[PDB]
């Protein structure tokens, strides 16, 4: 019990470790990451917004 | 006089040794309370925001 990841652990404020277990549990970068068209759709907005940039 | 204080010479000798032994004994426990208190405060706090 002397490795830094319990001593962190112990020196998290409680209330971002529960955010940390309910985004934990949330999982949002994994939806948008996972969702075809909405990906592809983003894809073409930064694509065509550099072209236009040059 | 002189026989007898010689005699229980060896009796304070031996059991002094005795006692220091136990002091550090018991200042090991006054250590070992104070971590116990830390870790359940700690412990409290959380189940609190919970």
């Amino acid at each position: 019990e002397n490795n830094p990841e319990y001593l962190r652990e112990r020196n998290m404020a409680p209330d971002l470790r529960q955010d940390f277990n309910m985004m934990e549990q949330k999982k949002r970068v994994s939806m948008i990451l996972q969702s075809p068209a909405f990906c592809e759709e983003l894809e073409s907005m930064i694509q065509e917004q550099f072209k236009k940039g040059k | 006089a002189e026989s007898r204080c010689r005699e229980m010479d060896e009796q304070i000798r031996l059991m002094d040794q005795n006692l220091k032994c136990l002091s550090a004994a018991e200042e090991k426990y006054s250590q070992k309370e104070d971590k116990y208190e830390e870790e359940i405060k700690i412990l409290t706090d959380k189940l609190k925001e919970a």
